[PDB]
């Protein structure tokens, strides 16, 4: 089973993800939080770098959920305040959220393995990994969950992949079907953030009275508010909030448990999503399987 | 008695040449051909064009092509310099031009994908051959493209810009007759096309007794265009020789061209097998030891089992792979009666937002003052926060600062521009350690200098 | 052996030394500029001079001295060791020396104009819209030439905003930065 896909990782570098040109951007932690949020949704980028000018040195990351955390944390309503983020800064918010605990950043260098790389994810449980040249210092790429899978099935041979993948997801059982953290269609997109923070899912697939999905709220889908000017009344639905694309995406990629893996892989990547929902004739839910469920069944 | 070099005895005169001039060798036994550049060292000394003869060697040692006149060594002597190269029969294309009138389609197709190739190979090796012309390419005992001189070449340095106008009159870009910057592509893909106007017309495109008129011809970019040929080549040369360089086709423009296509051997730009190695040699600096001497024998056997050969060929396959979804390494442009476009799901939000504004990117500092004024205004600034310079040319500035958290230290540079006869131009640009691990970024350090001057010269 | 040049005109032109007898006649060969010929000599030291129009005269390009005799003769030193090649030539920026780090005031001599701008820089990669379908972090292979070049996006706010496409082995990064005035 770790025959190929195993071995494939280890014997390739982190530098062959890295695409031939791209874009990033970087924030002082002098920059307000703000503004930092307005940068990122203009960009198009969702992770930003965290460079101290005092310490001259990158001091973390920063995502979007940052943004969903401090829009939780200091909330009072969708009117009456907005106060407490608005004079807020990087540095002053990475204080009070660094007050709980103290974790540094973690990034690769483009020289390390792939293998190195799919560790460091699962192993600090994060999302975008930076890599760094360690000689330069210079933060050249953001490796992403995404990224990987493409680059995985893209460049993978048709000799080593016949191994394990032909048998139905149900039957291999990967991914969480225990608790699926949902929303409903009429449930207030701050709630929907009180439960971003509460548990560490990437998305939350809302709902209907029978429980079908007809929707999904990614952490991604929440940079909207940003975009649009709207977190300042965080009293409306999810479905309201998603109301702006509604007219654009075509439906919610979803499986089933009776398919295959190699089914599943193939439709995520072309996707280009994070996860499916995996539901039956019903559509109910039954769960769902991120890129980090296909990713930590290889590594082991 | 007779000059000789080694075991190659000095015959007869091929020609004058840049520098010095070359003759043919032959060899004591085997009687081997080989041609020589004689560069004395009494004519070399008197200029300080030492470090153009140095580059010209340079380049020209690792280079490999069929189509690339190849060096083989360079041997010398308080004497003179040597250069031995392979020799060939055919000699200059201007003789087999004159010689046979006008070329047909099916000939000069076949010579300019020839010279493509070589001018492609030399642009993606960072070196740039400025004088190009049929004086300047010759041909082997099967008629094929060799070029030839290197003399007048250049080496292409990232972020660097080439002031020095050389080459023949009519050759000559648009932009280097008139003195101007360029990069160093399209000055020679000009160059290209107006040999491949004589490669069918027989006559040159610009052509004229009294100059400038010659460079305003140029300048300007009309041309006669005979009903000699179709418009496919029209369109090729017109888009290959347009006077704006912005407009200019690139060397990836003509190998997208469809006239160019026609008939075209797949072992000019290296994707299938070689006909008459490549770029994905440079595996080496990673795996294992220098290589190329060594594994020539373990790809040249056709054994693709060997421990350095599987780590060779798997590299081409990969490379190949690399342009199928070429999407994913590189940005596309943007998208007649044709609409689906299925967006990015990370790109979802903005385009609906937009249509249920202003983001612009300046060169760089601009200021409209006194050309000596403002570098001396500058220069204050410079001063001011304690960093230090040093002045090339009296536009040009090299700098540094001491970083303050580490020994370490970082530069720059600030060249002026003129962007019209009302306003200049400052320019900034990073630069690069010479030829263990490091808590600072080289990039984000630039910023931050650069940053700080702005800040001053700004408030 | 070793060779020499003559770069004065002459009719009739020998060379003659130490190495052959005393008095010895080699006939040099012509050029349009030069007179010159080849003899397989013994390693040393050597002293020689030449025979033209049919006077003894000496070449002044190359160096001299005073023999016992009291004549005017040349010096030269054979070696079969000289094959080389970069030391017949005896940051890395473009090669016109001058001076040096730390230290300067005001302007030059030469009254030079600055140069115009070139038209590639005034490209700017940033402002140029990728596709719709493609990842939003993706950007177009940039040229060369612009990859060092700043670019500054102008200052419309209470923070600066500016970035440089930097080159990595074989990729391409541009990096946009945002710092606080
Ligand atoms: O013939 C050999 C000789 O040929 C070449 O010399 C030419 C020279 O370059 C031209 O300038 C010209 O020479 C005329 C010269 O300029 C005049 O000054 C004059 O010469 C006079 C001398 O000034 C004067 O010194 C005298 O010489 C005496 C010496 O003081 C004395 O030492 C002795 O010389 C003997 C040496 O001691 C010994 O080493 C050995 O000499 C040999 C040299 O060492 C060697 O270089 C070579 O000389 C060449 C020379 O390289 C060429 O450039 O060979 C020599 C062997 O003979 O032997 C010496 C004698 O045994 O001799 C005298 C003692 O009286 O002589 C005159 C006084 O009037 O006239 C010169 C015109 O003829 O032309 C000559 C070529 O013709
Ligand atoms: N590479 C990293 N180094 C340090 N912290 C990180 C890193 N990646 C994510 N985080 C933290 O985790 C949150 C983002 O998680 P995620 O969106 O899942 O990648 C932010 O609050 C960050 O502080
Ligand atoms: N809405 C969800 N509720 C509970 N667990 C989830 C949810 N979405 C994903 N997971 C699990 O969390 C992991 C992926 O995390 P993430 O990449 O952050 O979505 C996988 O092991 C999934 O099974
Ligand atoms: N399973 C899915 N089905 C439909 N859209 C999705 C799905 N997953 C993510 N998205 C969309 O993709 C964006 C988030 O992508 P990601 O951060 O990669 O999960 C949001 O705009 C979502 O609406």
């Amino acid at each position: 089973n770790n025959s190929v896909y195993t071995s494939f990782m280890k014997s390739h570098r982190c530098y062959d993800l890295i695409p031939t040109s791209s874009k990033l951007v970087v924030f002082d932690t002098s920059l307000q939080v703000k503004k930092a949020f307005f940068a990122l949704v203009t960009n198009g980028v969702r992770a930003a770098p965290l460079w101290d000018s005092k310490k001259q040195s990158f001091v973390g990351m920063l995502t979007i959920t940052d943004f969903i955390n401090i829009l939780h944390r200091y909330y009072k309503s969708a009117l009456v305040q907005i106060y407490e983020l608005e004079e807020h800064k990087i540095e002053t918010w990475r204080e009070v959220y660094l007050q709980d605990s103290f974790k540094p950043l973690v990034c690769i260098s483009p020289n390390a393995s792939l293998f190195d790389a799919v560790s460091s994810l699962i192993r600090n449980k994060i999302h975008r990994l930076p890599v760094i040249d360690p000689e330069s210092g210079n933060t050249l790429y953001i490796l992403t969950h995404k990224r990987i899978l493409k680059f995985l099935k893209l460049f993978i041979t048709e000799f080593p992949k016949p191994e394990f993948m032909s048998k139905s997801l149900e039957e291999l059982q990967i991914g969480t079907y225990a608790n699926i953290a949902m929303v409903r269609t009429t449930t207030p997109v701050y709630v929907a953030l009180g439960i971003f923070v509460q548990h560490r899912v990437s998305a939350l697939p809302v709902v209907d009275e029978k429980g079908r999905v007809v929707d999904i709220y990614s952490k991604f889908d929440v940079i909207n508010l940003a975009a649009e000017k709207t977190y300042n009344n965080l009293d409306v639905s999810v479905t309201k909030a998603l109301q702006h694309r509604s007219h654009y995406f075509e439906g919610v990629l979803k499986c089933y448990l009776h398919e295959t893996l190699e089914t599943i892989i193939n439709r995520l990547v072309e996707a280009e999503v994070h996860r499916l929902v995996v539901v039956d004739e019903n559509d109910v839910v039954k769960g769902i399987v991120s890129l980090s469920d296909i990713l930590q069944a290889l590594v082991l | 008695g007779s000059v000789k070099i080694g075991h190659y005895i000095l015959g007869d005169t091929l020609g004058v040449g840049t520098f010095g001039k070359v003759k043919v060798g032959k060899h004591e036994l085997t009687g081997h051909k080989v041609a020589v550049k004689i560069l004395n060292r009494q004519k070399i000394r008197s200029l300080d064009v030492v470090g153009k003869i140095r580059r010209e060697i340079q380049n020209l040692k690792l280079f490999r092509h069929p189509h690339i006149i190849k060096l083989y060594q360079v041997i010398s002597t308080p004497s003179d310099i040597f250069m031995v190269m392979e020799y060939v029969s055919g000699g200059e294309l201007f003789d087999y031009i004159c010689k046979n009138g006008r070329l047909d389609e099916k000939e000069s197709r076949r010579l300019f994908q020839q010279i493509l190739s070589g001018v492609d190979y030399c642009h993606r090796h960072m070196v740039v051959h400025r004088d190009l012309k049929p004086e300047n390419v010759l041909l082997d005992a099967h008629m094929n493209a060799k070029i030839a001189d290197f003399g007048l070449s250049n080496m292409m340095s990232d972020g660097e810009f080439l002031r020095t106008s050389c080459g023949s009159p009519n050759y000559a870009a648009p932009e280097v007759i008139s003195g101007r910057l360029y990069a160093g592509p399209e000055v020679d893909i000009w160059s290209s096309g107006v040999i491949l106007y004589a490669l069918l017309c027989g006559t040159l495109p610009f052509d004229d007794d009294h100059v400038p008129t010659l460079f305003k011809k140029i300048c300007d970019g009309i041309f006669y265009t005979p009903q000699y040929l179709n418009p496919s080549v029209i369109s090729l040369l017109k888009h290959m020789l347009q006077v704006d360089p912005m407009k200019r086709a690139s060397i990836k423009d003509i190998r997208e061209h469809e006239w160019f296509k026609q008939d075209l051997p797949k072992y000019l730009f290296p994707e299938d097998p070689s006909y008459s190695d490549d770029e994905a040699l440079k595996e080496v600096c990673e795996k294992f030891e220098c290589s190329e001497e060594e594994v020539l024998s373990c790809l040249y056997n056709r054994n693709h089992q060997d421990p350095l050969a599987v780590a060779y060929h798997l590299i081409i396959d990969n490379r190949r792979i690399m342009n199928e979804a070429k999407d994913f390494y590189l940005a596309t442009s943007p998208p007649d009666d044709h609409h689906l476009t299925r967006p990015h799901p990370e790109r979802v939000p903005f385009l609906v937002a937009e249509t249920p504004r202003k983001a612009k990117w300046h060169l760089g500092i601009r200021s409209q003052s006194r050309p000596n004024d403002i570098m001396a205004e500058v220069c204050r600034a410079i001063k001011q926060l304690d960093y230090e310079w040093k002045v090339v040319n009296p536009y040009y500035l090299r700098v540094r600062r001491k970083n303050p958290v580490t020994s370490t230290y970082s530069k720059m540079s600030l060249q002026l521009y003129q962007v019209d006869s009302r306003t200049y131009l400052l320019d900034f640009r990073s630069i690069d350690d010479g030829i263990t691990p490091r808590p600072g970024s080289h990039t984000i350090e630039f910023f931050e200098m650069c940053a700080n001057l702005i800040k001053i010269l700004a408030q | 052996p070793t060779v020499i040049r003559w770069s004065e005109g002459g009719k009739e032109v020998f060379i003659s030394g130490s190495f052959n007898n005393w008095s010895t006649k080699i006939p040099l060969i012509k050029s349009h500029n030069d007179f010159v010929a080849i003899l397989d000599l013994p390693e040393g030291e050597h002293q020689y001079k030449f025979f033209v129009d049919g006077q003894w005269v000496h070449d002044p390009s190359e160096p001299v001295v005073t023999s016992q005799l009291g004549t005017i003769n040349n010096l030269i030193h054979v070696k079969k060791s000289d094959f080389e090649v970069f030391d017949a030539l005896k940051s890395s920026s473009p090669p016109g020396p001058y001076g040096q780090e730390m230290y300067a005031f005001r302007s030059e001599e030469r009254f030079k104009s600055p140069p115009i701008l070139p038209p590639h820089l005034l490209q700017v990669i940033l402002n140029k819209d990728t596709n719709i379908s493609c990842d939003p972090a993706l950007l177009p292979e940039p040229n060369h030439v612009m990859l060092n070049h700043l670019y500054a996006l102008s200052i419309k706010d209470s923070v600066m905003v500016l970035s440089a496409t930097h080159r990595y082995k074989k990729k391409y990064v541009t990096t946009l930065l945002y710092k606080p005035i």
